[PDB]
């Protein structure tokens, strides 16, 4: 397939070829043009707070070691020995000053440097140039309010610019709340879906909630529960949708601070968020204080998703075109009482974790939609994302980005897939930028 | 067990061993086997309401953890070791049961098929609470659905059971430390 | 079990539960375990003639069904719900046994390896026929052949056993509703 | 591989490259040139008799919904939602007026039309053109005496013409018997063989029976049992072989109406078939009445096989080059007593079902022959199908098609593979026809 | 069993059947079940030193074979039929245990997870040595490590157990004929 | 990938692209340029001593039947029927005069000839040319002191010339000891590693022993045990390394006749080897008699490895780029007492068999190094094999081949991979020779 010419996503993001969820050659191409190029979630400060703390993480199909340095910075390196290529670290988290390879005993620092080689003097003499044998380093590592992302491409935009218009929506919760903590360890489960299936669902999909999650809404004791079985459409002005130049997007469901949490947690949460909102009105204004305590379903392009307020944090780690390894953490506000943080973390896993009853509702949808993309008669078929097209705006005086001023639509799908197609058809960031110079005009046509 | 000598053994596991090595009561092992076999039968036929009524105590904690992979020599990194796949009280189990029985649970049509294999049953009365029965057992749980989806789960269960209403012994705690860190079963939406 | 409340439970499964919940006879459970363990041993060593002689009644029905996947809400479509993978009388089992033992059964060279795991044994005498023993048990059956072929079968068995010649209890009915709709084991050419 | 030029099947069908059973690129090419082009078995009237009755079926690797319409016709549609591509129907059979997608709740009629969209007015307004969003329909659906086949290619010949000379042999049982019923549900089992291995075996292979099925013949109590262990060759004139332009073919074993059925059923069957034959002599003539009660081992090209009289009906559903999903139904004559139909159905499964002891005999043959086609030293090796070559005729005054007047040979292999090669090397039906204008001359050389 | 009639049965397997078909002692079956359940518990928690001390006799032979695939009709080719995956005396088991517990066993970090399922227990005293207990049992052994590595082993075990120091019954022989010829588990580095 | 031009192994064998352990297209290319071209281990005389004895073996991914002929020679044939391609032999060893196919009953001799066809007269008449339908024969089968190798390429050098300078090192144990026996049957285990990972480890890797096998060295009761945990470097002159034109190589650890065997066997072995060495001094000289009782870790290119004295004999049978089927036999000296042979065989399996505690130490090293070769950021990375480079010699007066006169280095890696690259980039043996005309000069640079 010629990725320069092939129209995988139609103009304005209105449709995508179903093969994008099944084609293994395209998957291999995504490794280069999506995963090696864009910002990928690694960890949180709260998981590696002290010097020497480390975790392992995936970046695409590659595995990296992410380590807190003595100077307080974080550096990340391929989890692969520079000698004969053995995996260096076999655990998920720990604290160490370095990492020793179990094959021939080479020792690397927490800073990636090759520090020791057994019997170096007797064996290599002065011939081994250790200075050139440091672990392969992730070029770019940056933080968004404690959330640490990596990028293999030195040419990428800074993380903040990459978030584009999405950052404005995230800041009330990520910044103005006093800050968030990630509660580990994550749940980890493999699903037989393409990574884009859950990515698209979280970025942009409020339409599915009432029907897909009918049983979870009815059973589960929650604030959005009037939606069960499409019994009731959210009222006018119940929310909005947005998207951005570099593909990140989200839905906003006004005021839904208790999110998916069962009636057990609803009063406590609604009190806590309301009280903080009252303080924030003075600092950031009523609209942004309201956004703080509003439910955001967001995808940070390509494959990191979250539900703020519900506290769900997801990484859709790609394995192949029909296999994804799902990592699920809980996010909590640092100034919540510790007992509430504990119960919130359990509730996140209860709903969206490995035995998450809500997450379970989504399984067949994502799996079959993905697997159908391999089927002969469906490869060249068009997945539709036209809901709300011709009603989006850009440059609004209150809400930035390409915005659909309705709770339910496909605005964020369109922006996600516009960015996806611009990357797939480009060889580098310069080409992506050239392909994106009229991004918002494309999205607001008709 | 001396865990300074048996270097791979956790304090928790050593404590649990000691429990069953003392008073062996053959009759209690037999009762426990019946209890668990009947529980598994109710679950296998998807009689989830009957399971709650007959097998599960009002004060239950039903917990399945997934523990982060750490170095065997690790002694500095101190953060949360595990997350809860399940950590349910009775009301939370009831929510899950209602979710299973809801006619708009689309994933339950066509009907799932469950088969459970319960082995290695051990039973011992608590030392201090003469009405608390400790039961350990291992389960293989086979779930089949949708023509060609097959998921098999493997786990050891540390249970406490106590006589409740009508003198019926009911589950008051189940603890499972799930042995596979990354699930390869699509989900863990089964009652172990 | 009230199946109007426990919405996922079939009338058939509810009836079978009731059977074992009443008179529990510990001695009968033990006898049944012996019976099934000996049966499985004979099958595992491929003593198929000995299995027929010692374990299988002349009036046997040996039945394994595969049920079509239908909507949980389905109430109009009425056609045959299941097919019979096995539905054998004694003479038909004997044909299958002769087929296994025939020296021109090329698939049996090199010799197959079978290992069976029988669990969850329950036993209850019939209410109306005091000589009919109902036994339920679950089986995992591992078949290995030809270096790297491995097939594992999982099933619940509803049996009736009755004393026959010499007072030996023999199988008079086995019913299995096979839980996997599409077999991923090359075939179901094993005696569950 | 260049499928226009590559000789995969030699002249006159005399040999095939072993790679045809192993090569995954060729498998993908077959999806286009075999499965998307030819007629494939879907279901029987007896399985969806009433309005609203449906079943799911495979057509190649695609899944379709096959539905009885209110007007009594049958239509078939891809089992894939037109919105985001989720599998629509998760059951194998049922009765419904429509199908609702569990992702976002779109409702399609039994006629494939997009009938409803949740909250259409509020969400799409008048912008959604539902008329263009019907399920993707199988272009061609036709019946052969209640047996329903589908074809994705509008240019295909009518089903009857596609059966070619094979139809004459099938009609005594399919038509003149009063008609057949298919007894469901089928057994379903995956085998590690290429779909062509069982297809070729059923089309054409009487040679294997005595040796492959020695144990089943000896043990099983049946009418062909003198063959066990090649103890006895069928007498002169015990049968014949035929093949046809579009690849369908069969063996005819004269008089074997009880087929593989064990001695338990032999007398009853031999009485029933003989009695019907006596009536049919007057209506269709002695030869065709005899054919009615003769055992036909047939493949309807590409992947539907049957044993008439034995009552075995097979679909070899392709998964990949070394994986096939085998569906097994029983066929019975409508006017047989119901108790006999029941016992016949069980006997079909007993012999050829998932625990079919006869079918089991074939497993290793098909699996290893298929898997060997992947092995480096065997890919370019020649599978032989020359038995009886130079003794076939065409245009016989009694028996139509390319015919070998002997019970055991490879006539039907040659015709199957001639058709296969003509399709693989052609881009469309017109090219197949051009490649087949001398089909019978090619097959009767020497 | 007549092995001239039951053509697929080996002389060895026929001899082992006879052992358990005679005196059935229900109490002995129960003791054997306890013994094996406790053994499996110690192994599952990786208390390998405790396993040697409490479960394994000084005179033990611990043997697992892999048998070459030969023709069922073969009668001329005479060379070694099997190799020993394990054929250990007590000192050799101790070496393996030390290897497991060594802090530079890199493959043991992060810690492995074992779950064992012991079924089909039969027990019979030896005819000639009144202090020798024959125990047969089947095991499924689940080993999980490193996030997504899962290996499941299936085997029948022919054991002899005898009372040793302190009157504790200890393993004096275990024989396993491993049913899979080509292992698909990375290795057989587990105590069956 | 263009294998004529792609530099997979750098000049002098100093590094290899990590993708060589992961790339499936390269694996398929190796089937042609490594496995179909080079000598591969089949069996030993001791396993098929009598006329009619046979075994099955893999040669690459192909399976062959290896049969002792009546005239005492050995011939090998593809295990594939010449009719429809079924696997002929389903057992691993036996004795027979021929092999009958279970599909249609064709009978082949132990000499590969098609001897019988059921009902040939009635069915084929005189038309079947059986003389042309013999099993596909392995072109070349030769013996090295009872060890039987095969080669599909008629143009290969004789086995002895192919061993090159390695033969001189093997002869004291393989020849002058009175001869070796292979003790079967082998252990067989699948590992998730590329075949080259264990091949390279055995050819050339003493560096890993102290660290990788620390626990086995400490626990296991053996002669090399001072190495545990890199506690002690072997003394000066403790050994050497060598390599050869056609890729075979080995390490020599002077005097280590008890090898990996636990203290139980050490005294007995050290006595036995010392006593034979004293006799051999007179016959072959002190250096070569010493080599006899020295531990050789050797790979016979491509995929046969051994540890002499320890008695470990390995075949790394390729399945795909990250899957290998490991066969493990024991080698013993024919004149050892039978009880010692028995205990030695068990000890080989105890240490290096399916439950080999030493072999287990290597699992993660080989598996992860192999699997990392698939990972996007590692494919184009360089595996290093520079230890000892610039200190190797050729044409030494005492020790032949390219030789590093030190116990620990990467000399043998360099020669292995130089040969590998010369084959991968060549279409035939003539091209390999042209690519290898300066092999030793390349290896001894700097
Ligand atoms: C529970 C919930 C609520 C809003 C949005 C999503 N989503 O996009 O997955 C999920
Ligand atoms: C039992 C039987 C009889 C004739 C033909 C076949 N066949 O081609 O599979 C099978
Ligand atoms: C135990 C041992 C000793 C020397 C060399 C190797 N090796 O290369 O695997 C192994
Ligand atoms: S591979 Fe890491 S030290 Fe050699
Ligand atoms: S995918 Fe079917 S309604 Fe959206
Ligand atoms: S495939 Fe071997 S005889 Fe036909
Ligand atoms: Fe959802
Ligand atoms: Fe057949
Ligand atoms: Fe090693």
């Amino acid at each position: 397939m010629n990725y320069n010419n092939k129209i995988l996503v139609s103009e304005s993001g209105l449709s995508q070829k179903h093969l994008i969820h099944g084609d293994e050659e395209l998957f291999q191409h995504e490794l280069k043009t999506i995963f090696a190029r864009n910002w990928l979630f690694l960890t949180h400060d709260s998981l590696i707070p002290a010097p020497g703390d480390y975790v392992t993480a995936k970046m695409g199909i590659d595995e990296v070691i992410v380590s807190r340095q003595n100077d307080g910075s974080i550096r990340a390196f391929l989890n692969v020995c520079r000698h004969r290529g053995k995996t260096l670290v076999s655990v998920e988290a720990g604290n160490a000053k370095g990492f020793v390879c179990s094959y021939h005993g080479w020792g690397f620092g927490s800073n990636g440097e090759l520090q020791s080689v057994p019997f170096e003097k007797d064996l290599y003499g002065e011939s081994l140039n250790k200075k050139c044998l440091g672990l392969k380093e992730v070029a770019r590592v940056e933080s968004f309010h404690g959330f640490i992302y990596g990028c293999f491409d030195q040419e990428a935009p800074p993380l903040m610019d990459y978030l584009g218009d999405a950052a404005w929506y995230l800041e009330p919760m990520f910044k103005h709340s006093g800050g968030l903590e990630l509660v580990g360890p994550p749940g980890k489960v493999v699903i037989k879906a393409n990574w884009k299936a859950p990515a698209e669902n979280f970025v942009g999909d409020a339409y599915h909630v009432g029907w897909t999650h009918a049983s979870s809404l009815r059973s589960g004791e929650s604030i959005f529960s009037s939606l069960a079985g499409n019994a009731a459409l959210p009222p006018e002005g119940a929310g909005l949708q947005m998207t951005s130049k570099y593909g990140s997007g989200m839905g906003v469901l006004w005021d839904g601070y208790s999110g998916v949490h069962s009636a057990d947690l609803v009063p406590e949460l609604m009190a806590f968020g309301g009280a903080k909102q009252e303080r924030l009105n003075k600092e950031i204004g009523d609209v942004r204080a309201r956004i703080y305590r509003s439910h955001l379903n967001c995808t940070v392009f390509p494959n990191n998703s979250m539900l703020t307020c519900s506290g769900v944090f997801k990484v859709w780690n790609p394995i192949d075109a029909n296999t994804t390894e799902v990592w699920t953490y809980a996010i909590v506000e640092k100034d919540m009482p510790e007992d509430l943080k504990r119960r919130l973390a359990d509730s996140v896993q209860r709903t969206f974790g490995p035995a998450g009853f809500w997450e379970s509702d989504d399984n067949d949808n994502m799996e079959t939609a993905s697997q159908n993309g391999k089927k002969y008669q469906s490869r060249d078929s068009d997945l539709l994302s036209n809901l709300g097209f011709g009603e989006d705006v850009y440059g609004d005086a209150v809400y930035p980005g390409v915005v659909g001023k309705s709770a339910i639509g496909e605005t964020s799908y369109r922006g996600f897939y516009r960015a996806y197609q611009a990357h797939v058809s480009s060889s580098n960031w310069a080409e992506f930028e050239h392909a994106s110079s009229t991004w918002h005009t494309e999205l607001t046509k008709t | 067990i001396n865990i300074q000598e048996d270097k791979l053994v956790s304090a928790h596991d050593a404590e649990e061993i000691l429990r069953f090595f003392n008073c062996h009561d053959s009759a209690l092992q037999q009762e426990a086997t019946t209890l668990l076999t009947q529980e598994a039968h109710l679950l296998d036929i998807q009689a989830y309401r009957a399971w709650l009524e007959h097998c599960v105590g009002s004060e239950v904690q039903y917990q399945v953890i997934s523990r982060e992979l750490r170095a065997a020599s690790e002694r500095r990194y101190k953060l949360n070791e595990a997350m809860n796949v399940y950590n349910e009280n009775f009301q939370q189990l009831k929510v899950r049961v209602e979710h299973q029985l809801d006619p708009q649970n689309w994933g339950n049509s066509p009907k799932l098929r469950f088969t459970r294999f319960i082995t290695n049953v051990q039973a011992a009365m608590d030392v201090n609470d003469k009405e608390l029965l400790h039961i350990r057992s291992n389960v293989i749980l086979h779930r089949a659905r949708r023509g060609n989806q097959v998921d098999v789960f493997y786990a050891a269960r540390e249970d406490k059971w106590k006589r409740g209403e009508g003198g019926v012994r009911k589950l008051v705690q189940r603890f499972v430390d799930y042995p596979e860190r990354i699930l390869q079963t699509h989900n863990l939406m089964v009652f172990l």
